[PDB]
């Protein structure tokens, strides 16, 4: 029931942005924190960020800091992802993954969205 | 580990959480007790308004309770009471960490009137009559 | 050494038996006759329902003893008592083993009125919530482990039938049977459905002739998955025989329902007669106009019906069966008429609790 | 144990009444607990038993808690132990043709 | 940052089999690491959360140990859907690392 | 002499005995002040709605004006305010063992809204803004 839905596929040009979505069903979206991770083709996995849907902050990595913006719309549950100043290094599938977030702090990912492929 | 800040569980939420955990978020659940805001023949407020005036109303009811039992800083204050062993005689490592607050007034409902007498009764006809003769020098 | 703390607004509920109110989604300018109801005492809908979602609550729902059918009996014979005004009523008195009844003839105006149902919520005011049961594999009655907080529910549309259970809700993952005690003979088995069943049901331009087609395939392949889902209750190795009724009165010995304010007495013989082991189906309907009520004992005529073809066309949801225990196979035929198990099946996952924050606990405070 | 006596070709009478004077669920069946004819709320019902043609109720003593069974054309192989489920009650009656 | 190195890169072994899985850190990270799987084409699920604690739904044939850097996956017998690949991610300072992934086959 | 306990003399039942008597059981009409519970031509749900609004108006009025004067520990304060001689001058023996709250009305009633006034402004403006200066270290 506890499930994460994100949108299809989408191939840009480099120097564009990528803007993609992630809503949430089964639960509460307001309760739990969101995080953002990305696999590359044939490689390992590579964290993201991770916001608060309630109180709109974000924690961005620095490697991609100032590049990569993470917004969430309360009346659809639905969060939102911003790649910005794209390259042939970002080619990959982005997932959204609730955390399960015990004691107000990070303690595992366990539900997961089905992908999305961006070229 | 890291952190953002705590969450919004919403109305109701965190029922199945354990007791020292609901008790931070009390605040939620009182301010929608009230709830608010909302903003031919044709007068179905008739009953609407109706149903406005009655939750208004329950509000006071309580509010009577918690006024006369006298502390008024809501949502926790204290007493002089001691307990009494009928009324679920457990211990503490029983009952702040391990349940929740369904199973405690579940077995709490047995003995409501007889603890909400002694609340009315007791510290409010004793912690009164006695600051007036404190009063006299 | 310990002293007692009170506290307001910790979340506990009890059992109660309070009146809601409706709050449906009427337009408030139509002659549909349910809407003028459906604006006569209900307040329009909200756009934002909420559903706030629990985490760790087990919860005991029951289905027989719920105190939501009674509220829907209620104000349903309220509603059918002036949406559909019939011409002559008949409705016996017997005022008092040493007793005769007399019967009155309350004779009214009955004009042709439009009836199509209109789906409604049923809203609670402020200090209650309804629990809903998210399980998917719901036995019908006791614990519960996904339970979720509800202002209010889905669209429910009253529409009076027997026999099947039509324009109902569909099941999440498969067949679902729900009794409350098998192997006791005398409570209607009720069913739902996984898929809609489509039936065409109309008269064409005697007006009493009515042809009811429905498809023989996904009939076939829906009571393969029922005939699978009663093998599970008795042992996996009885015979299953439909038969078709047991005399009785025509609005439950037939397939009794309502059609543009016609009243349409289906007969289901060819619908009910396979028997199982280990294109289309027509049904000969008779239009009637002297009809017996529900809301009470009595007889109602009412006014001949209008010229032209009619149609409705319909999804069939589910099953009131009945075992007829004896002494090997199993007999199960159709029946119904009980129209408080007409509305259990789509009010079975709800239940209504009252709020109540203010509770008590030994701490460790003093002043 | 009430016990009613018939005749053959008759028409004989079997009483079930209820505690209150309100109309109840009730359900007639015999001794291998095949039901003779149960109600529906408002409506009546007739069972898969042998008596199907036969059988018979009283609509109108239902608003008075008195719950009929008619069987006409009486004949001795219906002489059986009747129950009647009346609100969690088993009111058996005997019935000698 | 904080890196994870897992051991073996690429380990072989039959069904049925008993197999531990090391997941080394380079800094001390208390028991904040998650152990997840994933199958080729398919989203990773997660094991172990808290480094000890098994997650609902998961059997119990798997089970996880350590403290400090030394942490270890250990299935007890191998069955044909357990064939995936095993990661483990820390939690304790930003940013977060994922392991480099063990094979098994 | 010998006894058992006190009784119960109801609703307005404190007109006729001693106001120090009557001191004691004042919680009991405090309670039911507001009472609660309670639960086409339109009759209840028009016309006795507003008497429900009426009763919560006082209601909620009265308790604001004694949460002004703030004690809100209520049903008996003192305050800082002395009283006048001029004000139908007796004795304590002769009020507070003699007489009623009728006939004590029967005489104060002229000078209610030089009380109101008076226990409207002074404590709340010399008990506040002088705690501003004792806070100050
Ligand atoms: C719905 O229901 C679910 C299921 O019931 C429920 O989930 C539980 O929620 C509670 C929330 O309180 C979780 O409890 C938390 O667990 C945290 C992790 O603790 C682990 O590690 C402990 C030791 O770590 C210390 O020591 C090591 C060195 O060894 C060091 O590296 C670490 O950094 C750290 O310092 C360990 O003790 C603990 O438990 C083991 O040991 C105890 C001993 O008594 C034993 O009883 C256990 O069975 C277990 O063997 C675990 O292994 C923990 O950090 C956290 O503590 C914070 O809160 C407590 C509040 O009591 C404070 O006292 C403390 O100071 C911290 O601030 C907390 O205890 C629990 O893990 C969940 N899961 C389960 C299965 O119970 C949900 O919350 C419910 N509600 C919702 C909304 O979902």
């Amino acid at each position: 029931q506890e499930v994460l839905v994100q949108s299809g596929a989408e191939v840009k040009k480099p120097g564009a942005s990528v803007k993609v979505s992630c809503r949430a069903f089964g639960y509460t979206f307001t309760g739990n924190a969101l995080h953002w991770v990305r696999q590359a083709p044939g490689q390992g996995l590579e964290w993201l960020g991770w916001i608060n849907p309630h109180s709109g902050d974000t924690t961005t990595s620095q490697k991609f800091q100032g590049r990569v913006y993470m917004t969430r719309d309360k009346s659809i549950n639905t969060a939102f992802l911003d790649v910005t100043r794209l390259t042939s290094d970002d080619t990959g599938i982005y997932y959204c993954a609730r955390d399960k977030y015990y004691g107000n702090e990070a303690v595992g990912m366990d539900v997961w969205g089905q992908g999305t492929s961006v070229t | 580990a890291v952190g953002i800040g705590a969450v919004f569980l919403g109305f109701l939420g965190a029922a199945g959480s354990t007791m020292g955990a609901a008790s931070m978020t009390l605040t939620v659940q009182a301010r929608n007790l009230l709830s608010g805001i909302v903003q031919k023949l044709t007068v179905w407020g008739i009953k609407q308004l109706q149903a406005r005036v009655l939750a208004v109303e329950r509000y006071l009811r309580d509010q009577q309770l918690l006024g006369i039992w006298g502390c008024s800083g809501k949502l926790i204050c204290c007493t002089n009471v001691p307990w009494n062993s009928s009324w679920s005689n457990r211990n503490l490592s029983e009952i702040w960490d391990n349940m929740t607050w369904l199973q405690w007034d579940k077995e709490i409902s047995n003995y409501t009137q007889i603890i909400y007498g002694l609340l009315e009764e007791s510290q409010n006809q004793q912690e009164k009559n006695e600051q007036d003769l404190l009063a006299l020098d | 050494n310990l002293w007692v703390t009170v506290y307001y607004g910790v979340p506990v509920w009890k059992d109660a038996e309070t009146t809601l109110f409706c709050a449906s989604d009427a337009k408030a300018y139509e002659t549909e006759k349910h809407n003028v109801w459906a604006t006569h005492a209900c307040v329009p809908t909200d756009p934002n329902p909420q559903e706030i979602h629990l985490e760790n609550v087990t919860e005991e729902f029951n289905m027989w003893k719920n105190n939501m059918v009674e509220q829907m009996h209620t104000d349903i014979i309220s509603l059918w008592d002036q949406s559909l005004k019939p011409c002559v009523k008949l409705t016996p008195l017997c005022v008092t083993r040493l007793i005769n009844c007399n019967t009155s003839a309350i004779t009214q105006a009955c004009p042709k009125v439009s009836f199509e149902p209109i789906p409604i919520h049923y809203c609670a005011p402020a200090g209650f919530a309804i629990l809903k049961c998210k399980d998917k594999k719901f036995n019908g009655t006791g614990p519960c482990p996904s339970v979720s907080t509800v202002q209010c529910t889905h669209g429910i549309k009253p529409v009076v039938s027997t026999q099947l259970l039509l324009n109902g809700s569909l099941a999440e993952e498969e067949v679902m049977i729900r009794s409350e005690n098998i192997t006791n003979n005398a409570k209607n088995i009720l069913v739902q459905f996984n898929t809609p069943v489509q039936i065409n049901c109309t008269r064409p331009n005697d007006i009493r002739q009515a042809h009811c087609n429905v498809s023989k395939a996904t009939w076939n392949e829906t009571l393969g998955k029922v005939v699978k889902q009663l093998r599970k209750h008795f042992g996996n190795n009885t015979i299953i025989r439909f038969a078709n009724s047991s005399g009785g009165d025509l609005e439950v010995t037939t397939h009794s329902f309502n059609c543009g304010g016609e009243f349409f007495y289906c007969n289901t013989s060819g619908l009910f007669n396979s028997t199982w082991i280990s294109d289309s189906i027509t049904l000969p309907c008779r239009i009637k106009q002297i009809i017996n009520m529900w809301q009470r004992i009595g007889q109602a005529m009412y006014a001949p019906p209008i010229q032209g073809v009619i149609r409705c066309v319909s999804n069939i949801t589910g099953l009131i069966l009945t075992r007829d225990g004896g002494s090997t196979t199993e007999t199960f035929r159709p029946g119904g008429g009980d129209m408080r198990d007409n509305w259990r099946s789509e009010l079975y996952k709800y239940k209504v609790v009252k709020i109540e924050p203010l509770g008590v606990a030994p701490t460790r405070c003093k002043r | 144990k009430k016990v009613v006596l018939g005749k053959k070709g008759d028409t004989v009478e079997l009483t079930c009444t209820a505690s209150q004077k309100k109309s109840i669920q009730f359900h007639w069946k015999n001794s291998n607990q095949i039901k003779i004819l149960g109600n529906q709320g408002s409506f009546l019902t007739k069972g898969p038993s042998k008596l199907n043609d036969r059988a018979d109720s009283r609509r109108s003593l239902w608003d008075q808690g008195n719950f009929p069974l008619i069987i006409k054309n009486l004949k001795i192989e219906d002489s059986d132990t009747y129950i009647c489920e009346v609100e969690d009650q088993k009111e058996e009656v005997q019935l000698l043709v | 940052d904080i890196q994870l190195t897992q051991s073996p890169s690429f380990l072989s072994a039959s069904v049925g089999d008993k197999v531990t899985i090391t997941c080394r850190a380079s800094q001390g990270v208390r028991n904040e690491l998650a152990w997840y799987q994933q199958k080729p084409g398919k989203a990773p699920n997660l094991l172990i959360y808290y480094a000890s604690t098994l997650q609902s739904g998961v059997p119990s044939r798997f089970s996880a140990t350590g403290s400090g850097t030394h942490f270890t996956l250990t299935v007890s017998s191998l069955q044909p859907e357990d064939f995936a690949t095993y990661f483990c991610q820390h939690m304790s300072s930003y940013p977060l690392t994922f392991g480099g992934g063990t094979k098994v086959e």
